[PDB]
RNA sequence: UGAAACUGCGAAUGGCUCAUUAAAUCAGUUAUCGUUUAUUUGAUAGUUACAUGGUAUAACUGUGGUAAUUCUAGAGCUAAUACAUGCUUAAAAUCUCGACCCUUUGGAAGAGAUGUAUUUAUUAGAUAAAAAAUCAAUGUCUUCGGACUCUUUGAUGAUUCAUAAUAACUUUUCGAAUCGCAUGGCCUUGUGCUGGCGAUGGUUCAUUCAAAUUUCUGCCCUAUCAACUUUCG
């Protein structure tokens, strides 16, 4: 259903030719993120259009980067990491468990299900809260 | 008939003189716009004449088909 | 005027966030100049900074590339036939990004005379030398002289005309043209 | 009103936009020369790694 | 020398107060491959009557108005780094056409275009160890059967980056009609051609002063506040 959506779904400044026939009808165009993070397969054989996809579209990553457990992947192509951590009071001298949730962008190169961990790293501001982007499963 | 076309007349008559005035009261500057601007107004006026020449005559494509041919 | 802030909004908890502070001069926004087809009519617009900004209000003509040949021609615009934001503006006829009007095909067809030879639809030396030089390269796409045979292309818009003050686009291809019109023949 | 010194002035602009062409023209030319003489070095270690590897 | 006035600049700093504000401000820590940046500092532009175009006005003179304002009307002048026009430059290269030549394996007189900025489309922007077969194009010689005797740049962890080229585009942006000092050299003796020190102005890149959003973690009391947000995001 990739051109289900109501304009057309292409990557942007890309060019194909009709005049020479090629054996494939896409031309796809992606980049390695860095920081030793492996591209997915599926993000190069895929058929997908995504801006926000760190691999296919006008997206970077840079800044801090983050891992989590996701508890929502209830919505579209977003999903919502909980970060549990340890606060430490000093009068008491002891630590209290404390958590933030921050919804992160996803991929459709990522099959992430609710209990898995990602990793996830800062990108530009996407959305009005989200400015994150996974960019690592690991399943569980 | 005969009218219309002395109207086309006296009308390409105003606008020649019209365009002339135009070049001529333009700058180094504007001489390009000023030039679209008569190209634009000699192109509405031939269109002009034209529609009251076939409107004189008379008084007196799809997509399917382009899907169709596609598939 | 128009606020593009980020504190009058809820937060993320939908929380109602106090007023912290007046509207900023380095926030502002403007009302939208919905363009129409007309005579050339371009206001300019002062930024922030030392820059400048046309707003183009009535416009025309535009110069608009094909893809496959590598040519782009200064060409009327004759109307507005399907924009993806609204439907509405298709009925003002309105150009912005990605609205798509039909161009007309005169000059294209004008060059393709002089660079392939062969009429659509239905004697210098060098010049026919050089289209026999040029042979394998003279097959479009039926679609395109389809369109040819009425003399009116369809072509998207790329250029945003409130920030350029300009109408520039590309004419569409298969892939492009047959999505495009098979949604076009759903909503006909 | 036409001065001697405005003469002058014009005279030292023309002069000025001449001398600073022919100065960068002529820096091009010399890293053109080095540039080229680069390259001519790089084949010759080319080289001299193609015949290490033939031996 | 210099009152007034035009023009350029500053007045967006300083000074004061703490009313609003409880993930708001802020503190430490990131980011801008997500942006604008007067000034300073360094580079940056042979491609577009020239012994140097034009027009308004202030200041000033004169006539006025009202109780009253840092109020100003009418008339008469004249300047610019105000405003608005408007030429100039060297060679070389490459592409679009191309009068004629003859039938090959084709090659050409000549014409036009190619500074910078805006906008779109396309292309280049590559880098793991070696090889062979075919068809074209060429630089080629024929023992007219034949085959080779010579081409390939940056950065980042990351990019559609820097940048270049092509097709055009555009109420055509910029490319000095400015000013102060000493006034010098070269003769076909024209009052001809050259000629320094440095103030201002200017397109773009960089820097700097910054600005703007922005990442992680942190806030006093309250459940006699347990569910809140979405017609109006
Ligand atoms: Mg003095
Ligand atoms: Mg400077």
């Amino acid at each position: 259903t990739v051109q289900s959506e109501r304009a057309f779904q292409k990557q942007p400044h890309i060019f194909n030719n009709p005049k020479v026939k090629t054996s494939k009808r896409t031309k796809r165009w992606y980049k390695n993120a860095g920081l030793g993070f492996k591209t997915p397969k599926t993000a190069i054989e895929g058929s997908y259009i995504d801006k926000k996809c760190p691999f296919t579209g006008l997206v970077s990553i840079r800044g801090k980067i983050l891992t989590g457990t996701v508890v929502s992947t209830k919505m579209h192509r977003t999903i919502v990491i909980r970060r549990a951590y340890l606060h430490y009071i000093p009068k008491y001298n002891r630590y209290e468990k404390r958590h933030k949730n921050v919804p992160v962008h996803v991929s459709p190169a990522f099959r992430v299900q609710v209990g898995d961990i990602v990793t996830v790293g800062q990108c530009r501001p996407i959305s009005k809260t989200v400015r994150f982007n996974v960019v690592k499963v690991s399943a569980a | 008939m005969e009218d219309i076309l002395a109207r086309h007349r006296k009308e390409n008559k105003d606008l020649q003189n019209k365009i002339t005035g135009m070049k001529k009261q333009a700058t180094k500057s504007k001489r390009k716009e000023v030039n679209s601007k008569c190209l634009d107004l000699q192109d509405k006026l031939k269109t002009k004449q034209e529609n009251e020449i076939r409107d004189w005559k008379i008084a007196n494509v799809t997509p399917e088909k382009l899907l169709e041919q596609l598939s | 005027g128009i606020s593009r802030d980020s504190r009058h909004k809820r937060s993320a908890t939908g929380a109602k966030r106090a007023q912290f502070r007046k509207k900023r001069k380095f926030e502002l926004g403007r009302q939208p100049a919905n363009t129409k087809i007309g005579a050339k009519r371009i206001h300019s617009v002062r930024t922030r900074g030392g820059n400048k900004k046309y707003r183009a209000l009535r416009i025309e003509t535009g110069n608009f590339s094909w893809a496959s040949e590598g040519i782009s021609k200064k060409t009327r615009i004759a109307g507005v036939v399907y924009h993806p934001s609204n439907n509405e503006l298709v009925r003002t006829n309105t150009l912005t990004k990605a609205a798509i009007v039909q161009i007309d095909a005169t000059p294209f067809r004008q060059w393709f005379e002089a660079h392939y030879g062969q009429t659509l639809g239905k004697k210098s030396k060098n010049a026919e030398r050089k289209w026999a030089a040029r042979a394998a390269s003279a097959k479009i796409e039926s679609s395109v002289e389809s369109q040819f045979s009425a003399g009116r292309l369809y072509a998207c818009i790329s250029s945003r005309p409130g920030q350029s003050g300009r109408c520039d686009g590309y004419i569409l291809e298969g892939e492009e043209l047959a999505f495009y019109l098979r949604r076009l023949t759903a909503k006909k | 009103l036409v001065t001697p010194q405005r003469l002058q002035r014009k005279r030292h602009q023309r002069a000025l936009k001449v001398r600073n062409a022919q100065a960068q023209r002529e820096a091009a030319a010399e890293y053109a020369q080095l540039l080229a003489k680069r390259l001519s070095e790089r084949k010759a270690e080319k080289a001299e790694i193609r015949k290490r590897r033939a031996s």
